[PDB]
């Protein structure tokens, strides 16, 4: 019964408990990585070694954070608990196919700490431009294990998504249109329609490297008339569709949680919510060369990826101010949840406002490839997915597993990794703009200060990180049952009981027209 | 003569082409005159141009595979 | 959300004991490997 | 020129319930949207059911994107929380 | 280069490195104004007993929402765009230097008249004179006219690196294969330093840049004696 | 299959100290690998 | 259950086609590095058995069990459709590769397209062969499918197999082509484009030529009825896929980068 | 219908394949190799194949495939 | 050839409790085994040349 449950699955709560538990887990690999690069940097002098093991911590810590942590838990994990119960579905339009979606990710995994493991590791950035990633400079099988791990992650996302689309078209109730889904779905199914037609550029960019590497093509190597900017171009016309990946499910729980912790019956401005999502997700398909300010393109490309990049902040505002005036009159409950929300909406605007900076060329020649960057990314990231996930769990807990939190231990939780983060960042901004490069291992003397600081809120974040799983104990620990939950006739996910039995929706719902 | 000026068929930040370019107007050029037995002193703008922005390493490959006979452009 | 007291109450010193434990799981292991650089 | 199967001869399990169902005019596996009444206590919305509760979904004005959840329970009609609507289980 | 308990940018030793100050100083206005405005908004709506929780109409207070950020974005764009042409504008050089990255160092030619060309590595932390800066000197300075128009072109013999200085608002891809121009103009003598600003393995933060701005009679004998 | 609070879960719950050395078994692993795999990398 | 959507029997292909694939990759790398093939051979042979047995069971749930409602069908073709979008953003970057790298010819090639010492095959003999038969596969596959609607069981069967035929004459055109070509897939860049696209593009006529095996095999046995098809319609979508990439491949790489 | 797509079938799409195998039987034959050069963008060797003695690449055809140092 | 399939219908309807892969008979029994073996073996294989992979 434990190999059929578990191994066999064709349940989406099962899959999606097994995706919460593969996050965590991938989490937590992700903490330990940025608590290594950040007791490096917190002392000037080398620790450790040399770049190399340096940056192949810098790599797998960024691969481990999206590929393992933020995508199998948001996509994954809320949206196979959510997306079939909000709709009245009874499961996935492909319930087996969604296992084989899960069962890729131990692999994948595998193959990423194989990578590590052999020779030096990929030392290479989490971007594996070549010809750093090539076989003479990166030479055996480190970069062909990451290359691998990444090809299992992409079909892993793809064949998910494929899933996504069809249930979200196909399995609502007859008369619900696609203008009467929630907000959640809807950023769902975009994430999904990203992640169908972005992977597969990547797929190609990284099997051409692994080619140029192998079978001794020269796509990437001028020696045969390639061009190392050939893979940047792909890799970012992927990549940037990807950080819209990572927050468009966030955006979704965050209109889920505000509404609710509002006493809301609904978001404000629901249409210019779902233009929002759709306006985001088709700018962020024509903007990638942002990510390339430096390499030597045309003034007037410069100039087209700059002004297509800062359009993105328009619909990303109406957003905002959607959650502000969803906020405005509320009966507002101040639960954990709601602070995690409420950090998100401020922190990712700070974050997304860096980013308008970034896209401004002229001024990226002098913050590219600095700690400028990894400021702008860490809000949206650490501050914005990261509290979308958290504001996501500790809401839906109850749901998922029929218990409660403890309420206090959760607003403590809250208020170490609030400081924590921001103790870590927000100096990052300062040595960015004074000059400090990405993926060094060492600084000149001047950077000390900052560095000192952001090393010590990295510390404060994994005291945060050791108290949530001391809370997720205390709450199966006690085994506190729910009993009832507010507003279930404008959150349908609740409506079937906590947890909801192993099939719902058997009878579906009962809408008319 | 102080440097290569603006060349308005290479206006942009990649200046490969630049490069290539002088590099095989002078070895044309010399081939050029020394076939009539003319004066490679007519090609020097090329050559002063090509050693102002070609990279020692590129000058040096082109100048060998001009030797072994497997340079890939026409002269 | 209401919900019904605690089927398997989790007394302060309880609570103590699995902070303490799960905090301990975090910083051994690592404390062990830095610890040792040196030696490495 | 045949040799073909059809569906009349060759469909079975729910895909057949399904075809032969439609035949008759009749959707007991809910492919259809049904069609509101007045909605009043004498002209309630009639919510088929193979047990004795359902969830409706109330759309209560033409394009609103809420929607309205609530288990609709055998006995005498209940009403939607947001427009008054009345809906009556039939098991 | 940058010196402790640094906010923001290197002072400025080119004009358009001035030109990226000042349009920093407005960008960051807009980014603190709408920072400010959202958390005060958020405390707004947090503080009042009050409530208003039937539906509201949105497509009044979305015309502000959008337009609002359109112009502040124009606002933005003008001038950013302004710069990005200035950089692109034709000045005519006196001078080309051409700098390699190799694993883990640049080499410098200068090749408009003599064949100068040499190799500049940093010195190590163990050889540093008194007063001078762990991981950011160098044995061979690029030492450049003043008040001068310098073409720097760049490339590389291996991996990627990148080329930059940040006090003269400089940072140019290192691309084998490929020969990228960038311009360089110093307002003063003195000493500018950079490091290499694209991952490119095991001594990537131990490749720095340093400049080293003289008068054009210093220079021209410099360049004679380094043949 | 089991339904209901701590049954739709592949770990048991049945007693809070087993839970409390799987939990820790089981995130201690996650949060201890990179350090261990930094070790055998200098160990080379 | 009183809605028209398939709960599937818990299933082990989804946990042995994730194990094939960690196979598969461990076995690339066991090849490219440490001169084996074991590793390689075994996720070959599990990712076949997992292939075989999903689609088994497809055609157990279809056919034999009737848990394809006209709702399962829709989802399917929904699935089929997205699949294929995917295949096509696939082909995409070796599409953008080949333009990237034929625009702009770098010195190192002589600054030209095709490079020096180069050889282009002649568009207008085998590669329009090539073209005019997967064309014609495309009229056949149409025919294939009006019998089948028109409950014709021998023209339907004689047109899939002048399709599968087609595949085949392609497959060794192109074999034939490889062997022949004076060029390899290690001169340079036009070698690299020319393969690699090329190379999955055959991959994907051999799919498509499997997927229309079962798809013959499935109407000898009568699983097709003249109403309810799909495996067949995925098929033909899937074929005409591999028909439309060849005619991008010819007008791109054989005849515009001759 | 069937019977039309049958009808471009045998009288459209498969007199275009008969008409193009003609056409390729008829320019069939060996052209001759060309001199070999050692061109550095060609040839490419940056690791060896992992089949054969790492140096011939998959379909190697020894008359028109000369390896790095020429023909065999 | 004649058309079997109401046979194979009666035999995948029968009430007897057999998920879809299995339902065939014994031959489906001897193939997931084969494959599942092929599969865990050689996933220990993977991990055995890992650990050789990770030293010298
Ligand atoms: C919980 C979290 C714990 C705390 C985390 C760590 C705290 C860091 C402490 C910083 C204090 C620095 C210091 O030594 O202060 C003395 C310093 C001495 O003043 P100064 O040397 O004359 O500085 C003037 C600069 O020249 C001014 O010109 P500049 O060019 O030198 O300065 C540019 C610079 C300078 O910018 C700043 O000074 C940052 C101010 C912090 C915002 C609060 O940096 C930035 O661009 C920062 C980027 C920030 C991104 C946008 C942030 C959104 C704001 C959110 C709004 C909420 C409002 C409440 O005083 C300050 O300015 C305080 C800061
Ligand atoms: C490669 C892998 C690719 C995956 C392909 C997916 C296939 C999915 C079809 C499926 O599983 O159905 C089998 C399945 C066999 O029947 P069943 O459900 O297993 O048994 C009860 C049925 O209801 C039986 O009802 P029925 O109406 O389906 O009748 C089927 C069968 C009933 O017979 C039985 O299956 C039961 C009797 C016990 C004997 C068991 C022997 C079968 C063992 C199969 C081993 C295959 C392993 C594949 C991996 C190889 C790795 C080394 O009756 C027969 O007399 C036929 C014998 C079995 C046919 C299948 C033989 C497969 C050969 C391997 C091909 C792969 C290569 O029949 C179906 O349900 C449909 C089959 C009709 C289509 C089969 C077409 C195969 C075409 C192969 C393509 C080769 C491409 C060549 C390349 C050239 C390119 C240019
Ligand atoms: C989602 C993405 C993500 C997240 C969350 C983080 C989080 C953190 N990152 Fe970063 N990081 C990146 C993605 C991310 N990172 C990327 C892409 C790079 C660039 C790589 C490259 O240059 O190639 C990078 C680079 C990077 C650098 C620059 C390195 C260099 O250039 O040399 C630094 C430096 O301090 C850093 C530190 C941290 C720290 C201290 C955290 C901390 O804030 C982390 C604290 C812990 C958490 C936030 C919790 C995690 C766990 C969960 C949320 C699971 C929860 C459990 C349940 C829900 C059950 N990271
Ligand atoms: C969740 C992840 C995420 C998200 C959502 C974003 C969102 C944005 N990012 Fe970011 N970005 C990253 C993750 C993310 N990014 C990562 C990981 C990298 C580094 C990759 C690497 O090199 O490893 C990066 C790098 C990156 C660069 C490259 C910089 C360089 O390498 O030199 C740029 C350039 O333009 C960019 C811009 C933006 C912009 C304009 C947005 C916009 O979408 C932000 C829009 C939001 C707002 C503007 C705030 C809310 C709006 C209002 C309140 C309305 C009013 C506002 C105005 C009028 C301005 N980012
Ligand atoms: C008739 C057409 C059918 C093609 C079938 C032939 C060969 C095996 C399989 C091919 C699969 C397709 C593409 C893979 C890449 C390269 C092969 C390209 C096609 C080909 O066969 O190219 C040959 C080279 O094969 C080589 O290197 C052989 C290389 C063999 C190992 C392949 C490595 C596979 C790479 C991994 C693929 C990753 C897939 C990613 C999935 C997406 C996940 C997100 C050409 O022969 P040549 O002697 O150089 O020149 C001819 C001279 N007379
Ligand atoms: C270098 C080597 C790396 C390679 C790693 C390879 C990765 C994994 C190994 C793959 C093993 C595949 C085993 C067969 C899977 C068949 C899936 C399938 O066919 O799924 C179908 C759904 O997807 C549909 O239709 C439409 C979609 C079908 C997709 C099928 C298989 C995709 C495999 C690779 C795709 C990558 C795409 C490449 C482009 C980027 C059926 O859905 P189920 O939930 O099963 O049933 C639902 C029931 O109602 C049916 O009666
Ligand atoms: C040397 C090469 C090795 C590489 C491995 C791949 C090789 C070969 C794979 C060939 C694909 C075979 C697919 C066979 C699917 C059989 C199942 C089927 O066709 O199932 C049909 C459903 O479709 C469905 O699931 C639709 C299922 C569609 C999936 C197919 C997608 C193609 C697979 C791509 C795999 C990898 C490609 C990526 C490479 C980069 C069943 O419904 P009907 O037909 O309506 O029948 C019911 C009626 O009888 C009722 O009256
Ligand atoms: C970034 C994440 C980590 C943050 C820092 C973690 C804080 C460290 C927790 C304590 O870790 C321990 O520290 C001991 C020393 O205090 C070590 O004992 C070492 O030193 C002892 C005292 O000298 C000896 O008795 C032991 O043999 C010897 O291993 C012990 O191994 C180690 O587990
Ligand atoms: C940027 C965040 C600020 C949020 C501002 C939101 C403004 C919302 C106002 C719309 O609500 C209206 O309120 C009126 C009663 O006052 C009603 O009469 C009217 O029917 C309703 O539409
Ligand atoms: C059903 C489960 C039980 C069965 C387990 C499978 C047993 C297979 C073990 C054989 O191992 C092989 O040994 C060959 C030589 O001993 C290798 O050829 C290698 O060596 C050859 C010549 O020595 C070269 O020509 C090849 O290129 C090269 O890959 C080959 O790679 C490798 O697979
Ligand atoms: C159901 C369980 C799954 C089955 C798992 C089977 C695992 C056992 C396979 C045997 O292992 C082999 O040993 C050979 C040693 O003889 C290796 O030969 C290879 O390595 C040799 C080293 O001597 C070289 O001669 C050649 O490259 C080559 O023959 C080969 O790589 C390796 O596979
Ligand atoms: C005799 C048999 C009848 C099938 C049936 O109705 O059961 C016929 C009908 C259609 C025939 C097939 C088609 O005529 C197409 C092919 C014609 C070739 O000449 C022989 C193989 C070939 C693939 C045939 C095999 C076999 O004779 C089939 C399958
Ligand atoms: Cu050179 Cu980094
Ligand atoms: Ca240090
Ligand atoms: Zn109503």
């Amino acid at each position: 019964m434990f190999i059929n449950r578990w191994l066999f699955s064709t349940n989406h709560k099962d899959i999606g408990t097994l995706y919460l538990l593969f996050g965590a887990w991938a989490g937590m690999v992700g903490t330990a990585l940025s608590l290594l690069i950040r007791a490096e940097l917190g002392q000037p002098g080398t620790l450790l070694g040399d770049d190399q093991i340096y940056n192949v911590v810098v790599t797998a810590h960024a691969f481990v954070m999206i590929f393992f942590m933020v995508m199998p838990i948001m996509i994954g994990g809320f949206g196979n608990w959510l997306v079939p119960l909000m709709i009245g579905a009874p499961d996935m339009a492909f319930p087996r196919m969604n296992n084989m979606s899960f069962w890729l990710l131990p692999p994948s995994f595998l193959l990423l700490l194989a990578s590590s493991m052999v020779e030096a590791g990929a030392g290479t950035g989490w971007t594996v431009y070549p010809p750093l990633a090539g076989n003479l400079a990166h030479a055996g099988a480190s970069v062909d294990l990451t290359i691998f791990s990444l090809h299992l992650a992409g079909v892993s996302s793809i064949l998910g998504a494929i899933n996504f689309i069809t249930t979200i078209i196909n399995m609502k109730p007859p008369a619900m249109s696609q203008y009467q889904t929630p907000l959640f779905v809807w950023s769902v199914m975009i994430t999904a329609v990203l992640l169908l037609l972005s992977l597969p550029v990547l797929a190609a960019g990284i099997t051409m490297l692994l080619t140029d590497r192998n079978l001794n093509t020269t796509f990437f190597d001028p020696a045969g008339g390639g061009d190392p900017i050939l893979y940047q171009h792909l890799f970012w016309f992927f990549g940037h569709p990807e950080v819209y990946i990572l927050i468009l499910p966030g955006f979704g729980m965050i209109s889920h949680i505000v509404t609710y912790y509002s006493g809301k019956k609904e978001p404000f401005g629901y249409m210019g919510m779902v233009w929002a999502m759709m306006s985001i997700g088709f700018l962020g398909f024509i903007v990638w060369a942002h990510h390339m300010f430096t390499v030597g393109m045309d003034v007037d490309t410069r100039a087209y990826f700059t002004s297509a990049t800062m359009i993105i902040a328009i619909p990303t505002g109406v957003k905002v101010f959607s959650w502000l005036a969803t906020l405005h009159g509320g009966n507002i409950k101040w639960s954990p949840a709601m602070m995690w929300a409420l950090g998100f909406i401020f922190l990712f605007t700070v974050g997304g406002l860096t980013g308008i900076v970034l896209a401004n060329s002229s001024l990226d020649i002098v913050l590219h490839d600095t700690y400028y960057v990894v400021a702008h990314f860490h809000y949206v990231l650490s501050m914005g997915a990261v509290f979308a996930i958290m504001g996501g769990f500790v809401h839906w807990f109850p749901l998922f597993s029929g218990y409660t939190l403890n309420d206090t231990w959760a607003k403590i939780h809250f208020a170490i990794m609030f400081v924590g983060v921001n103790m870590t960042f927000f100096p990052q901004h300062f040595l960015g703009l004074s000059g400090m490069p990405r993926r060094y291992s060492d600084y000149p003397d001047a950077y000390t200060m900052w560095n000192t600081i952001s090393s010590m809120g990295s510390f404060i974040s994994l005291t945060a990180v050791m108290l949530m799983v001391f809370i997720i104990w205390e709450a199966f620990a006690s085994k506190r049952e729910v009993l009832t939950v507010d507003l279930t006739t404008t959150n349908l996910e609740w409506l079937n009981g906590c947890p909801p039995p192993y099939h719902t929706f058997e009878e579906p719902t009962y809408v008319n027209l | 003569y102080q440097t290569a000026p603006f060349d308005s068929r290479f206006p942009n930040q990649n200046q490969t082409r630049n490069c290539w370019q002088n590099y095989l107007d002078f070895h044309r050029c010399e081939k050029a005159m020394t076939a009539k037995g003319g004066d490679v002193s007519v090609c020097e703008w090329y050559r002063r141009v090509y050693k102002s922005l070609c990279p020692i390493s590129w000058v040096s490959t082109w100048d060998d595979r001009r030797a072994e006979g497997t340079f890939p452009g026409k002269i | 959300i209401t919900a019904k007291p605690a089927k398997t109450p989790t007394s302060p010193k309880e609570q103590a004991i699995g902070l303490s434990v799960t905090f301990l799981s975090f910083l051994l292991p690592a404390g062990w490997v830095l610890y040792h650089l040196d030696n490495y | 020129g045949g040799g073909v199967p059809t569906d009349e001869e060759q469909a079975t399990g729910l895909e057949r319930e399904v075809m032969l169902a439609a035949r008759k005019g009749q959707d007991p596996y809910n492919i259809l949207a049904p069609k509101a009444t007045s909605g009043t206590k004498e002209d309630p919305n009639l919510v088929p059911s193979i047990t004795n509760k359902r969830i409706v979904g109330c759309i209560c004005e033409e394009d609103n994107s809420t929607v309205i959840w609530f288990w609709l329970h055998k006995g005498e009609a209940q009403r939607c929380p947001s427009c008054g609507t009345h809906y009556k289980l039939v098991p | 280069m940058a010196y402790p308990m640094q906010l923001g940018f290197q002072d400025a030793t080119s004009p358009i490195m001035e030109e990226l100050l000042h349009f920093h100083d407005h960008t960051l206005m807009i980014v603190f104004l709408i920072s400010s405005l959202v958390l005060y908004i958020i405390s707004l709506m947090l503080t009042t007993k009050l409530t208003h929780t039937s539906t509201m109409d949105a497509q009044e207070v979305e015309t502000i929402w959008t337009i609002l950020p359109a112009i502040i974005l124009i606002l933005i764009a003008l001038p950013s765009l302004r710069i990005l042409y200035m950089m692109d504008e034709i000045n005519n050089p006196s001078l080309t230097v051409k700098t390699m990255g190799h694993q883990w160092y640049w080499s410098y030619e200068y090749t408009d008249y003599e064949d100068l060309s040499f190799d500049s590595y940093m010195i190590p932390t163990s050889e540093l004179k008194p007063g001078e800066l762990r991981l950011l000197e160098v044995d061979n300075r690029v030492v450049l006219p003043m008040e001068m128009t310098i073409r720097m072109l760049v490339s590389s013999e291996d991996v990627l690196h990148s080329w930059a200085v940040p006090s003269l608002g400089l940072k140019t891809d290192a691309i084998p294969g490929r020969l990228n121009q960038t311009t360089l103009m110093s307002s003063r003598p003195g000493l500018y330093y950079g490091q290499c600003s694209e991952i490119c393995g095991s001594n990537h933060s131990f490749m720095p840049i340093v400049l080293e701005l003289v008068p054009l009679k210093y220079f021209e004998k410099w360049s004679a004696s380094m043949l | 299959y089991e339904e209901g609070p701590g049954k739709n879960i592949p770990f048991s719950v049945e007693n809070k100290w087993r839970l409390l050395a799987m939990m820790t078994l089981f995130f201690g692993s996650g949060f201890a690998a990179p350090f261990f795999i930094v070790r055998h990398q200098l160990l080379k | 259950q009183t809605h028209a959507y398939h709960m599937v029997n818990p299933s082990p292909w989804p946990l042995t086609g994730a194990l094939s694939a960690l196979l598969m990759t461990s076995g690339l790398t066991m090849w490219f590095h440490f001169n084996s093939m074991t590793l390689l051979m075994i996720g070959l042979t599990t990712n076949m058995l997992t292939m075989y047995q999903w689609w088994r069971d497809v055609i157990r749930e279809s056919t034999f069990q009737g848990h394809h409602t006209p709702a399962v069908q829709k989802g399917l073709r929904y699935g089929m459709i997205l699949f294929i979008i995917s295949e096509v953003l696939f082909f995409t970057g070796f599409f953008w590769a080949f333009y990237h790298s034929s625009l702009a010819p770098t010195p190192e090639l002589g600054g030209c397209w095709p490079p020096t010492g180069i050889h282009p095959l002649n568009p207008l003999e085998v590669p329009l062969l090539n073209t005019s038969v997967l064309l014609a596969s495309g009229v056949s596959i149409t025919w294939a499918h009006h019998s089948l609607m028109e409950g014709d069981r021998k023209h339907m069967l004689q047109a899939l197999f002048i399709t599968i035929t087609l595949g085949v004459y392609f497959t060794l055109l192109q074999a034939s082509e490889y062997y022949e070509a004076p060029f390899t897939i290690s001169d340079g860049v036009y070698g690299s484009t020319f393969f690699v696209a090329t190379g999955f593009h055959g991959l994907h006529v051999i799919i498509g030529s499997t997927f229309l095996i079962v798809c013959f095999f499935r109407q000898l046995k009568f699983h097709f009825t003249s109403n309810h098809h799909f495996g067949f319609e995925a098929a033909a979508w899937y074929w005409h896929f591999v028909d439309v990439v060849w005619l991008f491949l010819y007008v791109s790489i054989y005849w515009w980068g001759s | 219908g069937a019977r039309t797509w049958r009808f471009l079938t045998f009288g459209l799409a498969l007199p275009s394949v008969a008409l193009c195998t003609l056409n390729s039987w008829l320019h069939s034959g060996h052209r001759e190799r060309p001199a070999f050069i050692p061109y550095h963008h060609l040839r490419i060797r940056t690791k060896p194949f992992s089949w054969g003695d790492g140096n011939h690449t998959f379909f190697h055809n020894p008359r028109v495939n000369p390896l790095p140092t020429g023909y065999e | 050839f004649e058309n079997r399939v109401a046979e194979k219908q009666k035999l995948f309807q029968e009430d007897n409790g057999l998920p879809v892969h299995l339902k065939g008979g014994a031959t489906d029994n001897i193939l997931y085994r084969v494959t599942m073996t092929l599969c865990l073996g050689g996933t220990l294989y993977s991990l055995y040349c890992l650990g050789w992979a990770s030293f010298p």
